[PDB]
């Protein structure tokens, strides 16, 4: 078809979705990462004899 | 000498703690090697080895003497790593203060029997 321009195909409600998904899938890890980090730090000191 | 012979099992149980001590901390200090695989020794076998050579023989005095000069198994890997390294935090951190707490007791062992040794000896 002439006289027609074709515009991009974003979704916007999937965008938001992936945006609050991906920040609660990050706060996860975080919040994961953290308790590996102190469980290792108190497991530290077994070494000490 | 009779002497040896007493002392010869403390003796070797003290070397064998000291070097397996020194492996166990090796694995730890190379924690993060990619590629590095946690070596260990059996320490009953070792010492059945060491407990169960030939000088060289001197005609005078210019002649010198003869001049003197363990095997490690892997340890069998709980977690696989992406890196290749298989040392375990928590195992080796136990078996660091087991084989500590052994090697000081092999000390206190040890001096009890060089101690009463010489109480007999004192007089």
């Amino acid at each position: 078809m002439s006289g027609v321009l074709e515009g991009s195909n974003v979704k916007p409600v999937e965008a938001m979705t992936d945006m609050i998904a991906n920040a609660r899938r990050f706060e996860m890890q975080m919040k994961v990462i953290t308790s590996v980090d102190e469980n290792e730090g108190r497991a530290n000191q077994l070494l000490s004899m | 000498d009779r002497l040896d012979a007493a002392l010869r099992f403390q003796q070797e149980a003290l070397n064998l703690r000291a070097q397996r001590q020194e492996i166990l901390a090796a694995n730890i200090a190379n924690a993060d090697t990619p590629g590095y695989q946690a070596r260990d020794i059996d320490f009953a076998s070792e010492l059945k080895k060491v407990m169960v050579g030939v000088a060289l023989t001197l005609t005078s005095s210019h002649h010198i003497p003869a001049q003197a000069v363990v095997d490690l198994l892997y340890r069998v890997p709980d977690q696989p790593s992406l890196d290749g390294n298989t040392v375990d935090m928590d195992r080796e951190r136990t078996q660091f203060a087991d084989n500590s707490l052994k090697y000081q007791m092999g000390l206190t062992v040890l001096g009890s029997q060089l101690k009463g040794m010489m109480n007999v000896l004192q007089g």
